[PDB]
């Protein structure tokens, strides 16, 4: 159940 | 009652069809070339479906994989200029799942949310799991539930419908955190 911190694809 | 060959035939099809069926075949077929699931329009990559993943790892390497039926999306800077885009995949049930969120610009300084969920897998597959979206903020919750578009669908027709999770800025906001939206996402089989 964790978690990913996405950033914008640039 | 004259059979033609699916145009794919040369790459294994075996199919042979009236014509009055020929177009609504070869819009499905299995041996139809993949498109880049990727968002945007700047990846034109092609390529069958077991060439999708080697792909992903090769030309998007930013692109991160969580093994697990139920995870936290996390989209950082979502009100930075322009449209932007948002892509991570979720692996599990002996599958991969793309997710993406994109933002697109409406009427005036409002723009819109769209988030989805596809299959990397053929549609016949796609169609044996449910994903839920879920948004969270305080004594508040807006949920989304569908079954996954297989990428060989693609979801520009599904975006366009608003055949996804759909919310705007504004929305956006309630249930932001910084610039930051953590968007649960839960895959379940049919
Ligand atoms: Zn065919
Ligand atoms: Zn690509």
């Amino acid at each position: 159940p964790k978690e990913v911190r996405v950033e914008p694809q640039k | 009652s004259v059979l033609f060959p699916c145009k794919y035939a040369s790459s294994g099809c075996e199919i042979t069809l009236p014509h009055t069926e020929k177009a609504d075949h070869e819009e499905l077929c299995e041996f139809r070339p993949y498109s880049c699931p990727c968002p945007g329009a700047s990846c034109k990559w092609q390529g069958s479906l077991d060439a999708v993943m080697p792909h992903l790892m090769h030309q998007h390497k930013s692109i991160t994989t969580l093994q697990g039926e139920d995870i936290v999306f996390l989209a950082t800077d979502i009100n930075l200029p322009g449209a932007v885009d948002w892509v991570m995949m979720q692996s599990c049930f002996g599958f991969h799942f793309m997710l993406v969120l994109e933002k697109q610009e409406k009427y005036d300084g409002h723009q819109q949310f769209f988030a989805i969920v596809q299959l990397i897998g053929t549609r016949k597959q796609a169609e044996n799991f449910a994903y839920r979206l879920e948004l969270n903020g305080h004594r508040r919750r807006l949920t989304w539930e569908a079954t996954p578009r297989s990428i060989h669908e693609g979801i520009a027709t599904a975006i366009m419908n608003s055949d996804c999770l759909v919310f705007d800025t504004s929305i956006a906001q309630l249930f932001a955190e910084n610039g930051n939206l953590g968007i649960n996402v839960t895959i379940s089989m049919c």
